[PDB]
């Protein structure tokens, strides 16, 4: 999931 | 542990910038090109939204899964309250970006969007009527982030602190004790209207996707997918 | 209306309350639910006419607010009735449905889960009946209002009434404001559920899974 | 509208 990565 | 003044300073400091659209004044709009501009803008704002959310007190303490859920739930509400805030000083128009200021007649370019424009404009008008302040706006936007997905204890403590902060701001601005709870209620009832507009907007975006009107970024597809329309 | 005291507002709203009406296959359950909704709707109209300030509005405005809010009003009613039944939805005294029975209808369990979570929220807040009727009146007057001060003055009076109830209960100033906020934020969740429910009802209508009353059909297409 | 009539 892209948002999951972006939150990091 | 934050005081109200510290809460406000933190939220004001965390504010994202106002971005520009890719508007090309050499050509007329089509349904497709207007949807392209709005979704291209949304996608670039989302990157800033993600980084803003990490600066809202208490948000980064949550698990990554909870952070994902809250943003998936709230992202279009947050874009919309930002738009309505930007548009306050422009009666009858929506300031999507400094180079993309649209009235309802321009909204008619896209099938079904004028109805949504009308709701956003009415909300902007309500903000104006209330003389909504910047400090109040950033509190409301943070409340949307933490509340909208919360029913799908730490978060509630944070939400209570934002309530304390709103009352503090109103007290500092000289409102009477009765005016304080009346205005607190008026501001929070706006959030029901913002939820409503987000749900209508989400259905509209889904329709555009399903008619191949506009290519959506992978991120936008996943943010839309989360709403399982 | 604006000349009522807090205690008189509370008494007016308590007296205006509608009756609790009595009531598997997918068509069976949806038939039971929509049949109930239709009968509740007739009683909701009488209730609305007794909410202080509502009859002062034009017939056009009254129609608009009820078209906007009717499913929110049915849902907050359902959540209230279900508060004392963890994991269950008390649609009627003789129709108490558990969570898994929502799977009896397509797309319904997701809506059940949202309603159950709201009921659970009410329970953890220990929502009071006096508070519940205030919230329901706010839904009626607020949900369609952004489409001029009489209604807003009435809304302020209901806020005053909620705060009065909380002061009467011994909450501190800080606790009153916090609880007021907690209650009003639940209205965002009720709006969300109404929007999802309206989409679901529209989908059932298209499939002809169930026959819908003329009234229900008109309440539905008001949401275009 | 039916609602119109119900409101009377
Ligand atoms: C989601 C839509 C495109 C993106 C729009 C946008 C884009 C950027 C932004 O800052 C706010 C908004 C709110 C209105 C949104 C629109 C409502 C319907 C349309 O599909
Ligand atoms: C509208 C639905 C049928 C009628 C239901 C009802 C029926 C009666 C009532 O008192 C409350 C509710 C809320 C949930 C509603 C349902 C949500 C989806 C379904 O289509």
């Amino acid at each position: 999931a892209i948002l999951h990565r972006l939150l990091q | 542990s934050l005081t109200a003044d510290q809460m406000v300073s933190a939220l004001l400091d965390a504010e994202p910038p106002i971005l520009y659209s890719e508007y090309d004044p050499t050509r007329p709009f089509s349904e497709a090109s207007m949807m392209g501009l709005l979704t291209n803008l949304a996608d670039r704002e989302l990157v800033h939204m993600i980084n803003w959310a990490k600066r809202v007190p208490g948000f980064v303490d949550l698990t990554l899964h909870d952070q994902v859920h809250l943003l998936e739930c709230a992202w279009l509400e947050i874009l919309m309250i930002g738009l309505v805030w930007r548009s306050m000083e422009h009666p009858g128009k929506l300031l999507f970006a400094p180079n993309l200021l649209l009235d309802r007649n321009q909204g008619k370019c896209v099938e079904g969007m004028v109805e949504i424009f009308d709701m956003l404009l009415a909300t902007s008008s309500r903000f104006r009527m209330m003389n909504l302040q910047g400090e109040e706006f950033v509190c409301l936007k943070s409340i949307i982030l933490l509340n909208s997905g919360v029913y799908t204890d730490h978060i509630h403590r944070v939400l209570d602190k934002i309530t304390d902060t709103l009352i503090h701001l109103m007290a500092k601005a000289g409102l009477t004790l009765q005016q304080q709870h009346q205005r607190l209620a008026q501001l929070l009832l706006i959030l029901s209207h913002i939820r409503h507009m987000s749900n209508k907007g989400m259905e509209h975006l889904y329709s555009m996707k399903c008619k191949n009107v506009v290519p959506l970024s992978d991120l936008l597809l996943e943010m839309l997918d989360a709403h399982r329309l």
